[PDB]
């Protein structure tokens, strides 16, 4: 039971992995699109503890939290329905399945190129029986102008 | 010029939260210096502003000042005062001597405050009763930090502990961890007279109580201030006074360069390696 | 055994005069700790005992506390706070970070209190009038230490300076050196509006006045205490509060390792050598 | 005077093992300074004597000197060099500036050598193969200390690493942990 709308003017996203340029481009796009609040709520990076990272909302500075575990970000950001997974081909499967363990996420974008087809099949099966749409692996993502932008879609400003 | 015109954004590499000097007036954690002085905040209030960014109540500030007073100095025999005196007698300046003395402050010298606070907080947060806590410490062969002194014991108490304990009794609103430490002290003293609560253990438990019950901190804020080493800072700031006093004393006494006597050193060297 | 029986005499390698921990009670330069606390001698009184072996009057103790409060911190841009922040962001402990910040305290940073006191005392001890002192400093190519502010010029004075000046006026019995420094300040403000008495110069001259007029020190005792670096100790102890606050703040903000940008460094290396 | 007559016993409060200077000749851990110099030891040999009290072979001393050479400096941007420069520009003397720089050496800055050695030794001492070591470190969310470079990926190797590795190949008798780290 997928949804007919998946990017919105008030959508929020969790970025998996340490991709500062991608999320900064996301925030630049959000600011130019006259969004009330940034589209990236938090970031998940297993190799550094929970902290906050500086980013530019237009000309001012904001702090976006970074979490070791997807669980904490999932708990304290219940408004997030999109996850952009920058995990490599080796950890994209586990990260995607762990994200699908959470019902609030309706859209998962997978950027990694080179995921084995059987693991991708299992991802499709889990998403289909969980009602979660998947911007398929080996992609740049997608862009809804005025509402949301996935990763490095459409280049920089 | 570009920043003034707003044409350029460059990320700031530093964050600060304790003091702002850019404006007309100096500001201590969102509070102007004249406002600090006009309402009779002391060293304790300024310390609270600079270290916790909080407006501590008057009794908390007075207790912080008392903690700085009791740990000011404990003679020249301790490692830090020894090092400060050696460096002062070597012709070095105040900063170098005080620094050489301070660098010995760590696990063995001066770290009983933070270790005592951590252990008593861990024991109290878990449901173990004082007797169970003492038995569990005995099982692991780990000494209870903040318990036991050599010269002083029961019937000849440590008077610094008595002063601080009296202040906490008649001023603090609630001291759960202090009562827990007092029960542990009763158990250990019934075991053995010299195992009394130290100034280190008393300061640690009363500092945790002050953080948790002054009303200016949430549980996790007090926990993180304890964890990051606020009590290390308390001891270091207190003992810097005594170390500077020792440096000034050695400079005033015109003591010469120090060399350890050879008869006090046991030389044990390889045969020809 | 030989020492107990008195057969052997052995010179003591250390002399101390500030604290005695051997006895039943801790003693701060002849005053027991219970007497220290009963007499309501705050941090200023304990500092006086440990640094000068004198029981200073209450106004002197409060003035010392105020001097410690005004110099507690001055933002993170100064050299010492910068070094402390760098060391804290490198994951070091409190003692290492505070020490790394303190090691920058010297002639260019933090020595303005002692230098201003020495300069004004040297001028005042000789008979030269304030105008002769200003002209002599100008002729020697030396700026007057303790004179000059970046923004505070006239009708917007340095508020810390004003607070300390008010306390010194309404509490000190006699401040000849402060009056001399204020005449010098009048001359230099006639030259240029922002050449006012710093907090450094005010603290130096008021500390010399306190030493020379509190009634506890002879002239040579006060001169010796100024010479050996008592004001350096005052600044170091005061600024240690702000440095520990900066360390705790960087720890709480969970800041990461700092690396200075390559664009801010001018690499000028030999071509072949 | 009673000590010159053998009438008093006092316990020694300190123990030392690296250097004896009471006698006529300076001794570095059981070896006179003339003996140190006549057999063409260098910084590495004296370092071995003073730190380990051992007679390291010449290749070990040369390797220690090479390690001191490659870690001598890495520019002014690092935390320690930054602190040293800040303290030097503040007018402090050599000891204070070098001290302020050194005090930043710890976990985040300068501790990668000890951490890398510790974790590689802990892995190698256990029976886990390099692949299992990589997976184990990945599972715990912990990067491998000693792995990673901003540049110098492939066919443009880091050159200090190349020099040290070549020396260790051509002089060391056996390098088990080096081979383990190279498989990693
Ligand atoms: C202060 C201290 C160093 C003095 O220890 P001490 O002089 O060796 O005390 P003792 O002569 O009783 O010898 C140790 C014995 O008492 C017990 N003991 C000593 N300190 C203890 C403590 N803090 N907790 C529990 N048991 C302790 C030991 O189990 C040992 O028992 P045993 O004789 O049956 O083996 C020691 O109590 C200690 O390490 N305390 C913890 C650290 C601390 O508080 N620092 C000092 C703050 S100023
Ligand atoms: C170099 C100089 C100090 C010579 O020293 P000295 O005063 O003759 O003797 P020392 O300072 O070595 O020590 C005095 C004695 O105590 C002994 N002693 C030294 N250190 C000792 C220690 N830690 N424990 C016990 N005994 C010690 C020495 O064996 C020496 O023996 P002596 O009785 O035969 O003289 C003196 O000539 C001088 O000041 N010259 C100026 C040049 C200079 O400063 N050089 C720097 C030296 S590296
Ligand atoms: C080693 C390790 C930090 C690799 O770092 P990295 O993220 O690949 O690269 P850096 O952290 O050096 O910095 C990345 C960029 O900052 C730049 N940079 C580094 N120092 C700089 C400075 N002072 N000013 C400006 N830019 C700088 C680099 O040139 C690099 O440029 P790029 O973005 O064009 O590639 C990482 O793999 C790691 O932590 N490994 C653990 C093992 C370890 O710690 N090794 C010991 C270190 S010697």
């Amino acid at each position: 039971g997928k949804s007919t709308t998946l990017f919105s003017r008030h959508t929020k996203a969790i970025v998996w992995g340490m991709q500062t340029r991608a999320v900064q481009g996301m925030l630049d796009f959000d600011y130019v699109c006259s969004r009330d609040e940034p589209s990236v709520a938090a970031m998940v990076y297993p190799f550094t503890g929970d902290h906050k990272q500086k980013f530019y909302w237009g000309h001012k500075e904001i702090l976006i939290p970074v979490f070791k575990n997807m669980a904490d970000a999932m708990r304290k950001h219940p408004e997030v329905d999109v996850l952009i997974n920058f995990a490599s081909l080796r950890s994209a499967y586990d990260s995607t399945m762990e994200t699908m363990n959470y019902a609030q996420i309706r859209t998962i974008a997978i950027i990694a190129e080179g995921i084995p087809e059987a693991l991708t099949r299992k991802l499709i099966k889990k998403a289909d029986q969980k009602g979660v749409t998947i911007i398929g692996p080996a992609t740049v993502g997608g862009i809804k102008p005025g509402c949301f932008k996935i990763g490095n879609t459409g280049g920089m400003l | 010029w570009a920043r003034e015109l707003g044409l350029i954004r460059k990320p700031a590499s530093f964050m600060t939260s304790i003091c702002d000097e850019r404006g007309q007036e100096l500001i201590y954690a969102g509070m102007p210096i004249t406002e600090v002085f006009k309402e009779e905040m002391g060293i304790g209030g300024v310390l609270g502003l600079l270290w916790f960014q909080k407006r501590l109540p008057k009794y908390s500030c007075q207790f912080i000042e008392m903690c700085l007073m009791v740990t000011a100095d404990h003679g020249p025999a301790v490692s830090g005062a020894h090092n400060t005196i050696i460096c002062a007698r070597a012709g070095k300046d105040l900063v170098s001597s005080l620094t050489s003395g301070l660098l010995t402050i760590g696990d063995r010298f001066g770290g009983a405050l933070d270790a005592a606070a951590k252990m008593f907080s861990k024991a109290f947060d878990s449901g173990i009763i004082p007797m169970e806590f003492v038995n569990k410490m005995k099982k692991e062969g780990k000494l209870i930090m903040g318990i036991g002194h050599r010269v002083k014991s029961i019937n000849n108490p440590d008077m610094r502990v008595q002063i601080l304990k009296d202040y906490v009794r008649q001023h603090f609103p609630a001291t759960p961890l202090l009562d827990y430490a007092l029960e542990v002290e009763k158990i250990t003293t019934s075991k053995k007279p010299n195992l009394i609560l130290n100034v280190a253990g008393l300061i640690g438990v009363a500092f945790v109580d002050m953080l948790r019950n002054c009303g200016s901190f949430t549980r996790e804020e007090a926990d993180e201030y304890i964890d990051i080493g606020a009590l290390n800072g308390i001891f270091v700031l207190g003992r810097s006074m005594g170390f500077i006093g020792h440096y000034l004393d050695q400079k005033r006494l015109k003591q010469g360069l120090y060399r350890h006597p050879w008869d006090d050193i046991s030389y044990v060297l390889p045969e020809h390696m």
